[PDB]
């Protein structure tokens, strides 16, 4: 509760800072998940 | 419509890394073979 993330790889559905995948910048969610990390 | 010509039926599943269209999703937990993303894997095995 202290990182705060910004996009962590999620799907897309007032403009947030999300809008860089309309030009192309899409970002990778990772392979481990949080819940196997822990 | 649609730039990408080609035309893919199948089982779908949904990951929060995209939409898997052509892998059917079992229930058993195997080691990784080939990554996918936000947690699942692929793998080529017989039934
Ligand atoms: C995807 O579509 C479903 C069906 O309405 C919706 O419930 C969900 O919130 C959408 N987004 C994600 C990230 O699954």
């Amino acid at each position: 509760n202290k990182v705060t993330l910004a996009d962590a790889g999620f799907i897309k559905q007032r403009d947030l800072i999300c809008a860089q995948k309309f030009k192309g910048l899409t970002v990778l969610p990772p392979l481990l998940t949080d819940e196997m990390i822990a | 419509p649609t730039w990408r010509v080609y035309s893919t039926g199948s089982n779908v599943f949904q990951t929060r890394a995209g939409c898997l269209i052509g892998a059917e999703y079992v229930n058993n937990s195997y080691e990784c073979d080939i990554p996918i993303g936000a947690g699942i894997c692929a793998s080529y095995q017989t039934q």
